[PDB]
């Protein structure tokens, strides 16, 4: 709405927004992790889940 | 957990990505970034609310399971956007004054700045990535339907 067209803006809209996504998507996978390699007490319940 | 340091993550780049690309001053840098962030983070409170709200009005056996899971994160989410939209850009602009000089990561400290040149080098082939996904446009959107064929 301020200066590109289609093609060339959602270009640019993700290279601007890869790093949030990869910033989220490291961290959201190693906090849950543990509960789908962890055995023990209700694990098989984590291992439906993680 | 992880949903809840999902927004505590998405909301310090967006306050570091015009202290990085313009220089801005730290303080009305919250003010020029999240100015079209709160919309958005807002709106991604309905809809996040949304996907959880339905699945507890089950009965039955089942709704005693399917409740106290969903009110267990929609009261995480519900005030997450409210202190994402009160507390953080305060304190990133009082408790977060940074003024880099001379490096770009070449320096660094040790040698570890090649990581985010190998960020870089990474949506620098990315860009181009989906470039040549629009090349054509038919064959990268004919490979959804074989894939909803899965679903």
């Amino acid at each position: 709405e301020q200066g590109k067209g289609i093609v060339e803006a959602a270009i640019e809209a993700c290279r601007m927004r890869l790093r949030p996504i990869v910033m989220t998507s490291l961290a959201f996978i190693l906090g849950v992790v543990p509960l789908a390699i962890s055995t023990g007490a209700g694990s098989g319940s984590q291992h439906a889940i993680g | 957990i992880g949903l809840l340091v999902d927004d505590a993550i998405v909301v310090v780049e967006n306050v570091e990505r015009v202290m990085a690309e313009e220089g801005l001053s730290p303080r009305e840098a919250a003010r020029k970034s999240m100015g079209q962030i709160q919309g958005a983070l807002v709106g991604i409170a309905m809809v996040l609310s949304a996907v959880f709200l339905p699945m507890a009005f089950f009965g039955g056996s089942t709704g005693v399971i399917y409740r106290q899971f969903s009110i267990t994160i929609v009261s995480a989410m519900a005030l997450s956007v409210i202190v994402a939209l009160i507390l953080t850009p305060a304190l990133c602009a009082t408790m977060l004054k940074p003024i880099e000089k001379g490096d770009h990561g070449e320096h660094k400290g040790g040698f570890f700045g090649w990581f985010n040149r190998m960020f870089l080098s990474t949506t620098h082939g990315y860009e181009r990535g989906v470039a040549s996904i629009l090349k054509h446009r038919a064959p990268y959107l004919l490979i959804y339907v074989v894939i909803v064929a899965g679903m």
